[PDB]
């Protein structure tokens, strides 16, 4: 098919990132996987996971029930109002739909469904493997339901076999950035939020989800130095807040890479400068908040972000010491799985625990460079996705517990060994400096566990004579 | 029943898995195997979190890998490539080639991919492959599973008529989708108990049933029906058919080997436990055991101490269509009336029904139905918490996914005792939630500022 | 022991009751039991059954483990605020204190340390048989706690062995006059409830104990009246309200003859005249309200009972008429254990079902009167407690089932008979004109229920051939 | 651990049951039992509700009714007439003599008052009468129900040494009053499970297991340990003590009898169920069968599973001393803490603890210590409840009584799936309460008020 080439053009447009370090490089990351040895999500996920916390929104996916249905309500951000995000909403497509041609009416439908039922700011409708590969034109049937209905239907183009979940993450930026951002000017300030010698400065929080809710421990910390998130893309987001994102002063990179392509577009199309940055650990947190006084140029906002600093880690540094000794010296084997693992390095680095860092070839250069940063230049890379040869990692070095996604905790379960998941799944909040009192306490939970003696012993029966 | 068939364009809250997923499982409760979906990526992810949470287990699942390329010009040798890939790697006693909705769009005829990969790779023509066409667009989870039965039957069991009796003891039991490997204990036990041999088909209580395994890794399930013993269902018998919805796969296997079939729905309530009692004391001459007389007089004392709290209590299920008709009958004998009834896609067996209609549709329908017949409780899986939390009901939870109730996925609903846990906790959430009559303030009395 | 015969001597002026019409017979009720065939309740139980729901007083049961530890928390009575009578409190003597004759001085400290954790209006005392026997001056001691902590201490000398579960009524009613009546004149009427035409008439409901809240059904009919409740004894009482009850202009006697001696009591000590009547049934709800009026001496009160009366038997009859087939001659057989059962009996009347009552030997003389005036003078009783008795009693009058105390509710459940209960335990409210609807619906749950013909079909394999 | 005793003069909801509820609680435990209170009729007529309310059946329970004057004057002819009207009446198997506060202080020798009465109606001479001196004032309901293992012991097995083997496969299990209708039935299928015959002195899972009976009424109990098969425990191989407080009736049993015992406390988690099925493997000589070795790969998972969220919980635990020693264990094996330990009553057996301190009190005294120690879940039984919601934490309800949950009181606790339970309540109840990270509302939000 013809239509089908020129979606290949704009895959590979989204995989040319001019604002990376590893640009000119075999993009290693969103390569072929090998057929009956694939571990990944595809675009579809990418895209959802990344448009999902926008909690008002109706989030549509058409296709078939493979789509959504196995998917739906497992996202790990936490909302504090609106759950329409939750609900589940999907086309169900049926063979005779396929067959004769009637998915573009079922979405139409589907839309003015949405519309009337739940009366939401907008409506996203992801895009899936069978609608792509027939004639189904999203982009045209959410155009004519914007204009039907009246309520703005934006398009995420993310079939499944476009590629991986960093590509979904491209597609969901790219819909933000052509659809929603500079389509409205920001709220005036608060009323009674006039506080007398603090200027207020507009920021964005491009890549915070608010898993399990950890982004409310850095939002007060942002509010007294008088910075008001236009929006944190997606974290506890609304809509509204969404359109605004173009009148930002200062845009933060947030634990990710995939969504660069925003930031980097925000600079060029607003002059919006903005930084990379993470608030995993004491060091991230306060280098985070040192980054965005550098960059908006006040003395008063640099003196008060010293000041905050200064507090916040004289109460983190007190409350750590009483555990500094129970976990002081634990090995801990960092596995890269594409689900950011980097960012929680900088947190074990604070607690005197040293990491092994390892990752595969169908990693990204990201995930490589920052493994021959710590670990070396000559450094061993696992290449295939079997997990018998991450357990056998474990036990080379010694390891005393495995930090990486969800998908391998029974690897390390299973394997007898002690597991602390840092995914998009997690129930405890690891961010800013209050985070690290509870990563230290779910570290020495699995860790000071007298469950690891009990799996390992034999059966009583199975002890030779 | 009159089945009110889906019409709106929207899916709220969706009730339907996937074809794919139920197939899968199907293949899961084999052991050393190794289920292979023809698709993309991302169809195998989804299923791998659906499974992995309610299981809270690893699950063996891959993929072909269909991307643009090979979406449009042609999937078939992914098909190739992943089989060869699976046989070396892992070596499994058997694969479950599955299709999704992407592969059956394109028009991949699964008896021609299978067959290149047999003319290519020779050295692994001893790992069975059973092929299943399963399109997520069609059917649903519990017929998905029931058509990959089907299949394995078709694929594993020979196709012989001489030999039934041959394993004088050996009584086929034909497994449903909604049988937990709690489920699938008891059937085995009583089986047992009456001296016979079970022969269960698939076994998911071998290989999902929760255990530690010896090995620290596994790649493949860690048990569950092999194939070796899969290959001796000719010489059983008789085959027990247990869920209406293997009507397809016990034909399939009536043809193949002769062996002579009882079919029974789901093992709830006095009279489905009776007549599975029944079967097997006739099949191996041995009257029933004291213990199974003394949980029936059990089961009558639990129907006595909860009658006042169930009879006539409005109860709200969305479930697979096994166990709608399966607690439909259970709460029958309760005298309990289900006032709402939602199915994920229709079913033979639902047209054959007491009730007065069954609605083919999703969670925001139940919530619709619930709140228009006035329901106390609703079961249903992990999905139906918000339906009931808005409706302001308990919730007792049943089927797939039961992603946050641990130790749900093993939950033995079946038998005397297994029907009594089942009234005792509507019982118990239905006297929880229960609130009287409410406090009246009269407008004279001498009561200090309360 | 010299102490005891001047015990025995109050106990049978306590049972020497004027205004009763079996004055003149001998006592049944509280006759003494024969050993190895008991089952009712001890002394000590109707008085806690009686003043229990006083909810905000400190109920502290002087004695063993035995009394409290096995009855706390089991009044059927609801409350509409405090709830200090659902805490267990007791003494729970030990070994060294009835031997060392220590339980006074445990006793006293005892009421200290209720009053100084939980500041109630009141504390009540009462007595079990342990203290009873070895002496102790329960009266003494709860006058000097009085004095020293300076909240009433009501002493209610009740030991089991005394009697009867309704000597211990009539002894709570004593404990009452004695020390709470006529302590303490009404609050002013509430500012705001003034209503124009209106005369507001202070009542007293002796005997109703909220069962389930079923007088929260005949209180805002009393209200519609312009009758102020000065206390209702005891359903959703408070100490305060005890204190007022010499006040009332008219008393009513609920549903009992054991609380006769406080009505009579009241009459000869303050000359409030009352009236014996039940709120179970249209025809019943409807005359306690007519007997209202018949000694308030108001007209205005008369005409507007007669058309609250005409209101509430219009939507009543209108609601049981859906039902009036489905219970339209099913035989009951009612059991009176000394649990008010006759009260019942003029509900099921408006139903048209034939009920078949009967007693015991051990059956108070007011339970007989009944049974003579509906099934005959010639009427067969019981006599011993026996339950096969009864079982074969349900049979022979082809029951359909069987009404009386919970007690009694295995032997018909076991027996394969449908049972409601009507005892001092049960969770919904039959009271008024809205229970009467409540009373079909659990009629008819029991009635209509599967589960019957199930429980006595045999099994399929002990059927023959 | 160090016994924090009863100081305060006033108990707060009372969490201790009298001794003469648990005595009864084990002649309750006999087929065809009468168990008879000497005292007033309302410690029977209480004993009566609180059994009836747990248990939700039928309980046989009789009077001497001691009223006013026979208090005073002496009620020995009570007892005398009380037996004689249990024999005639009802026709007992054996009649269970328990005293109350009420015999013991007016000074009641029961040996006397039954020699009276077997010397007044030799017609009823083979009705054995169990003689067990409970009064209210002292002990428990756990040490009373020891008290009255100890007496049956004495009255109904003959004093012989001889007999040992006898009986080759029989062994004897001296159960505790914590351990359920349930709890009876594991030991009880284990034990047959290594070819050994099970002798549970006594059985509450054959009288209160909550069975409908074939009569229609029924005076005594229908079913439990028979006094034909109790005069047969000295002819057993071994005797299994389950539960610590019954360490004086199995020194009596092994005086009078000789049979060898091995003791235990209660069947909860890995260790005590390695221990107890490592003993009965020895004794039969049979190895441990398959069925409990795939039980304890599943309890492994099921820790694994839970550790997440059992690892560091703080527990408060208000139960008789076997189930606080039996459920601190299983609870320690996962990483839980006991940060509250409350029992009814002393015992021998808390001393050899590895609790720094267990208090002596009451509810109210668990509401406090739970609260000092910031409990995140209470573990006690129907009563606990109020204290729990108090405390805004959620209940796992656990012994005597259990009048607000229906099947409690046949809920199997133990061995390797009824431990997997408990691990799989404690885990779902501390999440579906964990209330995580609250919102924070910015001063700057671009969030619509309305
Ligand atoms: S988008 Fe494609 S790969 Fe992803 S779940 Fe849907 S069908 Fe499967
Ligand atoms: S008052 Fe007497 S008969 Fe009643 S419970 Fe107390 S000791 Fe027993
Ligand atoms: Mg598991
Ligand atoms: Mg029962």
């Amino acid at each position: 098919h013809h239509h089908h080439h020129m979606k290949a053009k704009d895959i590979a447009e989204l995989l040319d990132e001019p604002a990376c370090s590893h640009n000119k490089k075999e993009k290693s990351g969103c390569a072929k996987p090998k057929p009956g040895a694939t571990d990944g999500g595809c675009s579809f996920d990418g895209a959802q996971i990344a448009l999902l916390p926008v909690a008002d929104v109706a989030h549509i996916v058409h296709g078939p029930i493979a789509c959504a249905g196995s998917s739906w309500d497992n996202r790990g951000t936490r909302s504090s109002g609106p759950d329409l995000y939750r609900i589940g909403m999907t086309t169900d497509l049926t063979e005779n739909d396929v067959i004769m041609g009637r998915a573009e009416k079922r979405l139409f439908h589907a839309i003015r469904q949405a519309v009337e039922s739940y009366s939401p700011p907008a409506v996203f409708v992801y895009n899936t493997c069978v609608p792509a590969l027939i004639g189904d034109d999203v982009d045209a049937v959410c155009k004519a339901a914007a204009e039907r209905f009246g309520t703005p239907v934006i398009p995420v183009d993310s079939a499944g076999f476009y590629g991986t979940k960093n590509l979904g993450n491209r597609i969901a930026g790219e819909a933000m950035l052509k659809y929603v951002i500079g389509t409205r000017e920001p709220d005036p300030l608060p009323v009674g939020s006039e506080r007398p010698g603090i200027r207020v400065h507009d920021v964005n929080l491009i890549g915070e989800y608010n898993i399990a809710g950890e982004f409310w421990h850095v939002l007060p910390l942002l509010d007294e130095l008088g910075l008001r998130v236009l929006c944190t893309l997606a974290g506890d987001a609304r809509y509204r807040e969404v359109q605004t994102m173009h009148r930002a002063e200062v845009n933060m990179m947030v634990c990710s890479k995939a969504m660069l392509n925003v930031a980097r577009k925000l600079q060029e199309t607003y002059g919006t400068p903005w930084f990379e940055g993470s608030f995993y650990g004491i060091t991230d947190t306060s280098q985070a908040l040192r980054d965005f006084a550098r960059l908006l140029d006040d003395p008063d906002l640099t003196a008060r972000t010293e000041a905050l600093i200064a507090r916040e880690e004289a109460k983190v540094r007190a409350a750590l010491e009483p555990w500094r000794a129970r976990l002081e010296g634990k090995r801990v084997l960092l596995y890269t799985g594409g689900v950011k693992s980097w960012s929680v390095v900088s947190a074990l680095q604070d607690l005197g625990m040293k990491v092994v860092a390892t990752g595969t070839k169908k990693s990204t250069e990201e995930d490589k460079a920052r493994i021959r940063e710590l670990m070396g230049d000559d450094v061993k890379m696992l290449d295939e996705g079997n997990a018998r040869v991450l357990l056998k990692t474990v036990d080379e070095y010694q390891a005393d517990i495995l930090i990486a996604g969800g998908r391998n905790m029974y690897t390390a379960l299973k394997g007898r060994v002690p597991f602390l998941d840092i995914n998009q799944e997690r129930e405890f909040g690891y961010a800013g400096y209050d985070g690290m009192l509870e990563l230290v306490r779910q570290l020495c939970i699995t860790l000071e566990c007298p469950v690891w003696e009990a799996v390992r012993r034999p059966a009583p029966w199975d002890i030779p004579a | 029943a009159e089945i009110i068939n889906r019409n709106k364009a929207l899916a709220v809250s969706p009730l339907k898995a996937s074809q794919t997923m139920g197939a899968a499982l199907a293949i899961l409760g084999l052991a050393r195997s190794m289920p292979l979906f023809h698709g993309s990526q991302g169809c195998t992810a989804f299923a791998k979190v659906f499974f992995v949470r309610h299981f809270r287990e690893p699950v063996p699942l891959q993929t072909t890998a269909m991307d643009q390329v090979s979406s449009v010009m042609g999937a078939d040798e992914n098909v190739v490539e992943a089989l060869k890939t699976i046989c070396e790697r892992q070596n499994p006693s058997v694969i479950g080639l599955l299709t999704t909705g992407l592969s059956e769009t394109q028009g991949c005829d699964l008896h021609t991919a299978l067959h290149e990969f047999r003319t290519q790779y020779e050295e692994y023509k001893d790992v069975p492959i059973v092929p299943v066409n399963t399109p997520d667009f069609s059917g649903c989870f519990e017929s998905g599973f029931a058509a990959a039965v089907k299949a394995i039957v078709e694929t594993l069991v020979p196709e012989r008529r001489d030999q039934v009796g041959k394993r004088p003891r050996q009584v086929n039991v034909l497994c449903s989708a909604n049988l937990t490997p709690g489920d699938l204990e008891y059937i085995a036990e009583s089986i047992e108990s009456f001296g016979l041999r079970p022969l269960l088909i698939p076994d998911l209580s071998g290989s999902l049933d929760g255990h530690l395994d010896e090995n620290r890794f596994n790649a493949l399930t860690t048990g569950g029906l092999s194939v070796a013993e899969l290959a001796t269902a000719g010489q059983s018998v008789a085959t027990l058919v247990v869920g209406q919805s293997l009507a397809g796969a016990a034909d399939a296997l009536a043809e193949r080997t002769g062996v002579p079939d009882r079919r029974f729905g789901m093992l709830y309530g006095l009279d489905a436990v009776d007549a599975w009692l029944m079967a097997l004391a006739e099949i191996s001459g041995n009257p029933v055991p004291d213990r199974y007389k003394r949980q029936r007089a059990q089961l009558q004392d639990a129907m006595l101490d909860t009658h006042f709290m169930l009879s006539s209590a409005r109860t709200a299920i969305a479930a697979d269509p096994d166990l709608l008709l399966g607690f439909d009958a259970l709460l029958r004998s309760m005298g309990a009336h289900t006032v709402a009834a939602v199915v994920p896609a229709r079913a033979a067996a639902l047209v054959d029904s007491p009730l007065p209609s069954v609605r083919v549709g999703d969670l925001e329908d139940l919530e619709h139905a619930a709140r228009a017949g006035q329901a106390q409780l609703v079961i249903g899986n992990s999905h139906a918490l918000a339906s009931a939390r808005r409706l302001g009901v308990p919730l007792l939870r049943a089927g797939f996914p039961q992603y946050d109730l641990l130790g749900g996925f093993q939950r033995c609903w079946s038998g005397y005792r297994g029907s009594s846990q089942v009234l005792f906790d509507l019982a118990n959430l239905l006297v929880e939630h229960h609130q009287g009559i409410q406090p009246y303030h009269s407008i004279y009395a001498q009561k200090p500022a309360t």
